């Protein structure tokens, strides 16, 4: 059955470009981060204007929660990660040590370790309950566009502008594998499949590839969208059908079929590049955020 | 090989959800090696069912075992993780000897077990057990058949290799025949008698390259012989859709074939999904891993006596 994405609520109130959105591990709240230095909370079905968080001096590129949906880690253009008490917005800790912008950040399933990628051209393993930096991995020869943790937490997947997707052993820090396409276009986003066997990865020649990363082969490649300059965060969809969703640089959000690479559904409406999208853990909900010419979030619900 | 008497069963010890995922009779008499869904390699008394040893080998489910004939070495492959395939020493103490970090399937040479042959996608890598040197790298893009489930294999005399449906002369490392691609996944094995090649449902002649036999029921099966290569066993695979729920590689039944004329013998349905099956060194036993189901896997080794 093909989806029926229906625009439900639109969220405005961001001073500048908004760069990252996420649903709660519970899915009652939508957390957004903006180049406006702000992190904001909204009603994850109704889109209600919740609290708004503050303390980062520069812009924020991305925002992740922990397993219990109790702390966010924002990654800011002020070289800083900060852990926030969602309940109050009182910044729990300010992780420090990167040399340049920090663009990607995430936790592990046990909501204790931080993974950050940065323009300092490194990745870093942090300790959430103390904020100390455990590991500096000279990850790539360039700025690091995404960092993700698998359903257990013994592997780090990293993206880089150098076309190098990469997989890391957390408990040791060793470089387990090293993906390369035969060509070397940059990779702007990466994450694990919810089942852990596979890896979504976006590249800037309008490409979005699914990978089985231990056999080292590309098992499918979805295209049609526009991705040449910006690092759009793409997602899977295993709630109803098994889909692939990703914003784009013609201010649309494209959806393909996970297992047949075909352009199942399209969602227009934004005014600028759609930079972020997430999908609710439980429900069939799509979030989407765009840059300064839009500065808004928008919600889509599908029956499947 | 049409009658199959239950002889013993056992499940994984101390584990509410038994995770045996492959088996192979060790060179030691009354003992089977089972890899488990969680990287481990267990040692079991095939008759009592008692667990004798346990070795963390990989950090993902073990897919393939192959004990060496002389008892001293073991190969393991995994699903994901470094290394993908590992070679373990076994003489009185279990330690790693080598590791093939990119081969997703590994197997000993046949005649003298003086070389491991490993598969990476469409590529074959022969290694050397004492040193671990990659002696050869067999692949030819102009001839590749891109078998989804390719496994490069040695012939009985180690003279030839087969890999992606291409026949290789090992002495000259020159491909000497491509066999036409008639299926998406199965790459073929060499018949134990060394005179013929079984690629999915095609049985080709090794000397003339003639079609000798069509065997439709071997479509999509892995194949295993009894020690004497007089009985053939075929378990059919299942299937790519959806995310993961620990899906059994084979369906619920297997088949036995006269290894000489490919005429069928029996169909054996155990009414449970099969993960692996193997035959012993003395031609008495077939041992099969069988999922019982849970809320997601719960397997038991059943040891059958062949009749």
């Amino acid at each position: 059955v093909k989806p029926n994405y229906a625009l439900k609520f639109t969220l405005a109130g961001h001073t500048k470009a908004v760069s990252s959105v996420k649903f709660s591990p519970n899915g009652e709240w939508l957390a957004s981060s903006s180049a406006d230095k702000l992190i904001k909370i909204w009603g994850a079905y109704d889109g209600k204007f919740e609290k708004t968080i503050s303390g980062h001096k520069l812009g924020i590129s991305d925002v992740a929660w922990s397993s219990d949906s109790n702390l966010l880690v924002s990654a800011s253009d002020d070289k800083t990660l900060k852990i926030w008490d969602v309940s109050s917005g009182k910044c729990l800790k300010t992780l420090k040590g990167h040399s340049n912008y920090v663009f990607c950040c995430n936790f592990n399933p046990q909501s204790n370790l931080i993974v950050s990628g940065s323009f300092d051209e490194s990745v870093r393993i942090w300790d959430v309950k103390t904020g100390k930096c455990l590991k500096t991995l000279p990850a790539h020869s360039d700025p690091v566009s995404a960092v993700h943790f698998n359903r257990d937490g013994s592997l780090i997947v990293s993206s880089s502008y150098d076309g190098l997707c990469r997989i890391w052993d957390t408990a040791s820090g060793q470089c387990l594998k090293t993906l390369i396409d035969d060509d070397n276009p940059p990779v702007s986003f990466v994450k694990f499949s919810p089942n852990g066997k596979y890896i979504l990865a976006a590249t800037l020649d309008n490409t979005l590839k699914l990978w089985d990363y231990s056999k080292g082969k590309c098992l499918k490649t979805y295209t049609g969208h526009k991705n040449e300059k910006y690092c759009i965060f793409a997602n899977f969809s295993v709630t109803g059908g098994k889909w692939i969703v990703s914003g784009s640089e013609d201010n649309l959000v494209y959806i393909w079929n996970l297992q047949t690479k075909e352009i199942v559904q399209k969602l227009q409406g934004h005014t600028d590049v759609v930079i972020s999208t997430a999908c609710h853990p439980t429900e069939n909900i799509i979030a989407s955020a765009a840059l300064e010419n839009d500065k808004t979030i928008k919600l889509w619900k599908s029956d499947c | 090989a049409s009658a199959f008497r239950p002889i013993s069963v056992f499940r994984e010890a101390n584990e509410d959800e038994s995770g045996f995922t492959c088996c192979a009779f060790s060179a030691r008499e009354r003992f089977l090696m089972l890899g488990t869904c969680t990287g481990q390699l267990k040692l079991y008394n095939v008759f009592s069912g008692q667990e004798e040893a346990s070795y963390n080998c990989h950090n993902s489910a073990i897919t393939h075992l192959e004990p060496s004939r002389d008892g001293s070495l073991l190969l393991t492959s995994a699903t994901w993780s470094q290394p993908l395939s590992a070679l373990w020493g076994m003489k009185s103490v279990f330690d790693m000897k080598h590791s093939f970090t990119e081969d997703h399937y590994v197997e000993f040479s046949k005649h003298s077990q003086d070389r491991v042959i490993g598969t990476k996608g469409d590529i074959a890598h022969i290694y050397d057990i004492q040193t671990g040197n990659k002696l050869l790298t067999l692949f030819n893009p102009d001839l590749a058949n891109n078998y989804k489930r390719n496994c490069a294999t040695f012939n009985p005399t180690d003279d030839l290799v087969l890999n992606d449906g291409v026949l290789w002369d090992v002495r000259s490392a020159q491909a000497i025949h491509k066999f036409d691609k008639f299926n998406m996944n199965i790459s073929g094995v060499f018949h134990p008698n060394g005179l013929e090649v079984i690629i999915n449902t095609e049985i080709w002649d090794l000397r003339t390259f003639h079609l000798l036999h069509t065997v439709p029921a071997l479509d999509q099966c892995r194949v295993v012989f009894n020690h004497t290569g007089t009985v053939m066993y075929g378990a059919m695979l299942q299937a790519d859709l959806m995310e993961e729920r620990m899906k059994s590689p084979f369906g619920s039944s297997f088949r036995t074939f006269n290894a000489t004329d490919y005429k069928p013998i029996a169909t054996i349905d155990v009414k449970r999904n099969i993960f692996d099956l193997c035959t012993d060194t003395k031609d008495c036993y077939l041992a099969v891993i069988e999922n019982q189901g849970s809320m997601n896997m719960d397997t038991v080794c059943r040891l059958y006596e062949v009749g």
